[PDB]
RNA sequence: GACGGAAGGGCACCACCAGGAGUGGAGCCUGCGGCUUAAUUUGACUCAACACGGGGAAACUCACCAGGUCCAGACACAAUAAGGAUUGACAGAUUGAGAGCUCUUUCUUGAUUUUGUGGGUGGUGGUGCAUGGCCGUUCUUAGUUGGUGGAGUGAUUUGUCUGCUUAAUUGCGAUAACGAACGAGACCUUAACCUACUAAAUAGUGGUGCUAGCAUUUGCUGGUUAUCCACUUCUUAGAGGGACUAUCGGUUUCAAGCCGAUGGAAGUUUGAGGCAAUAACAGGUCUGUGAUGCCCUUAGACGUUCUGGGCCGCACGCGCGCUACACUGACGGAGCCAGCGAGUCUAACCUUGGCCGAGAGGUCUUGGUAAUCUUGUGAAACUCCGUCGUGCUGGGGAUAGAGCAUUGUAAUUAUUGCUCUUCAACGAGGAAUUCCUAGUAAGCGCAAGUCAUCAGCUUGCGUUGAUUACGUCCCUGCCCUUUGUACACAC
């Protein structure tokens, strides 16, 4: 009943195939929807000195994390959303569903 | 006695400690990961913090 | 450090190691009859008359209540 | 509830904590690797290990203790956290397992 | 040490009920969850139990994980005088 | 092999050549040396220490200096030892101390218990002239090593090299070498082209009713969110395709290559990075840790803590730095810009609002787990009109004082932000030295890091944006070859 399924993972291929198979399931089961809305890749930059001590040249490195976010809105029945939650589940992608 | 720890530690590096080696100095607090910098260097390879640039 | 004389006086003040004294706590002697009570105890409702009242000098103090007790019995 | 960035950073730090625990104690039980399966109200964690029959314990007691530790730590209902143990072919494809093997060999006293 | 038998038995009964004791290496706080006794007393008692040899210790980022032993659970059981197969900490 | 004030060849704006910005000179925030007491805790001292220990520290961080407890001998035994230990309790003398650790004394759960016998725990006590790991450096150059074969008695040598190009033992090629490996290159992220393929009530493009204004006459701005549509031309993910010197002209046993004309996106690998071979330094690191070999405390300990301080102390010398030494100005009023990035669940961040005010200050939820909100981040120099005009002066902002409040229960050796003030050195700085070939030197700023409070620092991003260079081995460095050597911890 007016729910939103979003995916906030960092495994890009798992996210891609999850979105693909979810789209295929929705189209083959004839549920009208708009395409997966895709958010800008959020980059987390954390800069750290290499040396544990204070010595050496003032060298630096930047550890980076990437985040890809997708979301789709579903208006689908209770039994079918139970089916979608319990099946077509693919690990590696942190997928959560809220309402409105 | 009840005055063993009277002096507060609600701010400063008295509170902030590393979650791996209990470091107080060099504690990078960002994103709420609460580990020291060298521990972050060591554990980035295994956690999934990967160097590209 | 390795060069320290600690000019403050020697303070070897190890507490008493329970010097073995004689027996104590004589209330009263009532031979061949009903036994009475002495050494006035606490009357606090939570106590069951087990608190040795702090009869120091014209002043008492309770044991069950660890913080506040102002009486003069 | 809380922010997704902090959420996945805690995911990483919990992964690091569990990997450190496993490599600290399950090492002599031939521990090689772990992967976390996230499911609604379920946390499946997989372990491909070399000495599976001796890491298992007599009737799953050690696996029960590993489970119920994190269960009581994060107030999980029993069964919600579940860890599975398998054995992978070609045990030489495990740098950590070989590391712990010759690590024990040194404390044994081999050349 | 001088540490109450009440919370000594409290720690022992938690040991029996769960089979593992979690203790963050955060002493000098004296406020454990669900227990009003000193957490440093709790940790010292559990560590003494380990030294006398009935429970194994792990640090794991200063978190004092503990785990009962084949003889440790038996010793606690025999102290508590519980019927056979009543409620072991590693049951399922 | 090393070195040569030995030769040849090939390279480098951590080198120069023509320059630009500079610093060194002034003030003032930072670190080191020296000076000081009880201390001003230590690491390191050319590149490769000196805004570096992510060290922007008020009372932990605090490793140092004054004072104040328990001793945690975890684990068993010899001796007091329920005719009862052991810590622990209310008051004046003592101590900031309402911590009996003691002086006039009255005890509630209580055999873990006092010395030693053995052994343990902690340590930001050392040792990096014991380590691991992480670095930095050798080394931003291209070098390194087997198998087999050849050479020499042997250490070893060839392979791994004449000549040409490249950034490159990159290759062409010659050839007692053939066959392999690593490094390099390949490799991956970032930025630059598509008006094309799948997708955007977290926004618009294009049409109407609510529309209001300029206005009446035929155009522009926006809001009206179950108020009706096609798409992404502006915020985006992807087999995505594409620069491989593509085509052509010149030089080269015209082989590899180099210099020129261009639609095409760039024709110096299209740029900027990560990772980066073999060997080594006695280079940093025991101050990142319940990591250690060897010495230190084992009980008036260096073991965890409390109140004050201290690392900010200043006669002096140095090191990135910010503002400067005025007219391209200083100040005053009007017109507008994006990006890296962060932001509150068992706690309270970023703060959108009405208001009381010169400013800084003071309220309840509406906004936000974050393409929706903070944030068109309306930022800074920047464009138009204005005052002053060469006086150390309206330039320069600092050394003094007076005030107003969020921080911290605690500012004080101004923490901080505003108003008045002060008007100090400084008139572009000697010898001497740092960055630089494109959106880059530089000038302006913004977000994050350490944030209770505090950036003049760092990590990145964005705006405005230049003449300079297409060469060299002259100074300083790198590699290779030849060569000399009485060097070999190696000039």
């Amino acid at each position: 009943i007016k729910i939103r399924i979003t995916l906030t993972s960092t495994k890009v291929k798992q996210l891609e195939n999850v979105s693909s198979n979810i789209v295929k399931n929705a189209e083959q089961h004839n549920l009208v929807k708009k395409g997966p809305v895709r958010l800008p890749t959020k980059v987390l930059k954390i800069s750290t000195r290499k040396t544990p001590n204070g010595e050496g040249s003032k060298t630096w490195e930047t550890y980076e994390m990437r985040i890809h976010k997708r979301y789709i809105d579903l208006e689908a029945p209770v039994q079918i959303v139970k089916r979608i939650t319990q099946i077509t589940i693919e690990p590696g992608v942190d997928v959560e569903v809220v309402v409105a | 006695e009840n005055v063993w720890f009277s002096h507060p530690r609600r701010y400063g590096k008295g509170s902030r400690q590393c979650r791996v080696c209990s470091s107080h100095t060099g504690l990078i607090r960002k994103y709420g990961l609460n580990i020291c910098r060298q521990c972050f260097r060591e554990k980035a390879n295994d956690i999934g913090f990967n160097k590209f640039r | 450090r390795k060069k320290k004389v600690y000019t403050t006086p020697k303070k070897i003040k190890h507490k008493h190691k329970k010097v073995k004294l004689a027996v104590l706590s004589y209330y009263k002697v009532d031979a061949e009859g009903k036994v009475t009570k002495l050494r006035r105890e606490c009357s606090n409702p939570t106590c069951g008359a087990g608190v040795f009242l702090a009869n120091h000098k014209d002043r008492l103090y309770c044991g069950k209540c660890h913080s506040v007790y102002k009486v003069n019995a | 509830l809380i922010s997704k960035k902090r959420k996945l950073v805690a995911d990483g730090v919990f992964y690091a904590e569990l990997n450190e625990f496993f490599t600290r104690e399950l090492a002599e039980e031939g521990y090689s690797g772990v992967e976390v399966r996230v499911t609604p109200t379920k946390t499946e964690v997989i372990i491909r290990a070399t000495r599976t029959q001796d890491v298992l314990g007599e009737n799953g007691r050690r696996i029960n203790e590993l489970t119920l530790l994190v269960q009581k730590r994060f107030k999980y209902a029993p069964g919600t956290i579940v860890l599975y143990a398998e054995r992978v072919q070609d045990r030489g494809l495990s740098a950590v397992a070989q590391a712990e093997s010759m690590k024990f060999k040194l404390l044994n006293g081999l050349a | 040490m001088l540490m109450p038998k009440e919370d000594r038995n409290k720690i022992h009964q938690y040991l029996f009920q769960e089979g593992v004791v979690v203790a963050k290496k955060d002493f000098n706080q004296a406020k454990h969850e669900e227990i009003d006794t000193k957490n440093l007393y709790v940790i010292k008692a559990l560590q003494s139990l380990t030294s006398k040899g009935y429970v194994k210790t792990q640090f794991s980022w200063q978190y004092y994980y503990y785990t009962l032993t084949e003889e440790g659970v038996e010793y606690l059981r025999e102290y508590l005088n519980l019927p056979e197969h009543i409620v072991p900490g590693t049951y399922i």
